[PDB]
């Protein structure tokens, strides 16, 4: 329970990794899709 | 008498017209006194039977002896609250019904030592502390969340960040979040009249950090008068009593892990960086745990985020409907 | 039973927070009933 | 044959329910105190 | 064992045979050969059953208490509790089976009669005094060497 709590908050903090800020977000985006029931 | 009835009707008309007006400010009490049983109130049957650790909301102006207030209880109607001078008078009235109050004891000593009451027997003395019956507090309670072990570290930071997000999202448009990097534990009211009033004095406290800490104390007050809920993102306070003697007296939200065993492995998940600092992160936990639960206002002792998320949610609308 | 007991305790704690404004499971089984008794008798003797 | 079948045998043993007998927690004693006292209810010395 | 100590199976056995019976049988049903005599007397008081003036102990009544002592079936702390557990236990057995005859039910567990001496009372004559009897020799001793000294 606590691991998922901090994990969601860590993604809240997130908002060539420096130029591709999206590159961190695709890692975040497909992280979302993996969790999805679909 | 027609005079008492006329001022009775005038008070009711004033109350009826003031039912829909903004609140002026709020007070904090420290004595269990009932304002419904006192016969000196302007209106009988509309008093306040409030105990200690209770909040009062004054809106309009009546006189120097009584005031119109409202309670933070849901459904609490408009009542009358004593003035701070009135309670000091009635406090002297509480202790005068006894057989003796000054130096002369009644141990079979009548007619020998009359002992007229000196300045010691009045409220002039006992001024070493002399705590006022009323304390100035924000009308709206700020909310401070105490982390599991220590703020400013990863485990606590995400442990706080998720709750901060939900406060932003669910209650958007009615809650404002303020973060203070400065300290807040040096909030004292009975130290001196004005320690370090100006920055050009070159005093020890003039150039110290007490200047901005005192300046941030009232910053909360304006946010409270705006009725929009506010929190305290203080990175220095990690224990409930550290900010309990001040005038903030805020809502303390306790998030805690059930056992120290899970917390240790919870820190392990962050990485080797927290492994350097782990040892003192456990001593800060049990010291906060050994504090009696009654000190905190709410406890989040559960592991599920959503179930904990609604736990703080349902406690907040009750605060909104309490004062509306 | 731990989850049920914790929920009842949490709901009780919820009352203090709001205090400012305020099928059938078969009865164990022959194995469970005997196993519980041996636990008591062994522990009672200790 | 060796492992799953003995789970079937074990699972039935552990989950077997009582033969009727109504509810059987209303009475406080239950347990084995019944069988000893039941014997004491109906007993006779072996006539020599 | 009861068949031999009462060879005719009268249903009544004088109590002098009973203590020897408890010695013969091992715990938890009987006292056992190596049981302490005073500890053995403790269980005898735990029986708390009326003593017949013919020295006899009922077969059904005696078997009941031995079970109760071993299994600790609501063994009372004493005093008013014993007055209540006998009222209680008889109701459980009545609750479990109403088919049992009331007279037979009172036969297994006698209705409380403080007039009738308990099984403990005859044995309490020995155990309490034997603790004093050894002390009685020491009591006369305690002054005796003091008198010589």
């Amino acid at each position: 329970g606590y691991m998922e709590w901090i994990s969601k908050a860590e993604e809240v903090i997130l908002a060539s990794t420096f130029f591709h800020k999206k590159e961190r977000r695709m890692r975040f985006y497909i992280r979302r899709m993996v969790k999805t029931q679909a | 008498e027609s005079a008492r009835r006329e001022v009775e009707s005038q008070a009711q008309q004033q109350l009826e017209r003031a039912k829909h007006k903004p609140v002026a400010f709020a007070v904090r009490t420290n004595v269990s006194y009932c304002g419904v049983l006192d016969e000196e109130c302007p209106v009988q049957g509309s008093g306040v039977n409030f105990e200690a650790k209770d909040f009062l909301h004054i809106k309009e102006k009546y006189s120097n002896d009584w005031w119109i207030g409202r309670l933070v209880k849901e459904g609490g109607d408009i009542a009358f609250i004593p003035s701070p001078q009135r309670l000091e008078s009635i406090r002297l009235k509480q202790e005068q019904k006894a057989r003796r109050s000054g130096n002369p004891s009644s141990l079979s000593d009548i007619g020998n030592r009359r002992s007229p009451p000196p300045s010691l027997a009045k409220q002039k003395q006992k001024q070493a502390e002399h705590v006022p019956p009323y304390d100035v507090v924000p009308s709206m309670r700020p909310v401070v969340l105490v982390g599991p072990s220590l703020k400013g570290y990863e485990v606590t930071d995400m442990m706080q960040k998720a709750l901060f997000d939900f406060l932003k999202h669910r209650f958007d448009g009615r809650i404002s979040i303020t973060r203070v990097t400065a300290d807040l534990s040096l909030a004292k009211r009975s130290v001196l009249n004005n320690p370090g009033k100006r920055t050009i004095i070159e005093r020890s406290s003039a150039r110290s950090s007490i200047a901005e800490v005192q300046s941030e104390i009232e910053r909360i007050f304006e946010l409270a008068k705006s009725l929009q809920l506010v929190v305290l993102d203080a990175d220095t306070i990690n224990h409930p009593a550290q900010l309990a003697k001040t005038s903030l007296a805020p809502i303390i939200v306790f998030v805690k892990v059930s056992s120290p065993k899970v917390l240790q492995r919870l820190i392990r998940s962050r990485g080797k960086s927290q492994m350097k600092h782990l040892t003192v992160q456990m001593m800060a936990y049990d010291k906060l745990v050994q504090c009696p639960p009654e000190s905190f206002d709410v406890i989040l002792d559960e592991n599920q985020l959503e179930d904990a998320c609604e736990h703080l949610a349902e406690y907040l609308e009750v605060y909104w409907r309490a004062t509306h | 039973e731990e989850e049920e007991a914790a929920n009842q305790k949490l709901a009780l704690q919820k009352a203090k927070e709001v205090a400012e404004v305020s099928n059938q499971k078969p009865a164990k089984s022959v194995w469970e009933q005997r196993t519980s008794e041996m636990r008591k008798q062994n522990l009672l003797a200790s | 044959p060796f492992f799953f079948v003995n789970i079937f045998v074990a699972l039935i043993i552990i989950t077997f329910q009582e033969q009727g007998d109504k509810m059987m927690e209303e009475y406080s004693l239950e347990k084995n105190e019944r069988a000893c006292i039941d014997f004491a209810i109906s007993a006779k010395p072996l006539t020599r | 064992v009861w068949a031999e100590y009462d060879p005719a199976a009268w249903g009544r056995m004088p109590y002098l045979d009973m203590y020897q019976m408890l010695r013969h049988m091992s715990p938890p049903l009987g006292l056992g050969k190596k049981c302490p005599a005073r500890v053995a007397y403790k269980r005898l008081l735990r029986m708390d059953l009326p003593v017949a003036d013919d020295n006899t102990v009922h077969f059904n009544s005696t078997l009941m208490a031995l079970i109760r002592t071993a299994l600790d079936i609501k063994i009372a702390k004493g005093g008013a509790d014993k007055q209540q557990m006998d009222a209680e236990l008889r109701k459980e057995m009545m609750a479990i089976w109403p088919n049992l005859s009331q007279k037979t039910l009172d036969l297994l567990v006698t209705p409380h009669k403080s007039t009738d001496l308990t099984v403990g009372k005859i044995y309490a004559a020995m155990m309490i005094m034997e603790y004093y009897r050894q002390s009685k020799a020491k009591k006369l001793q305690a002054m005796r060497e003091e008198q010589d000294r």
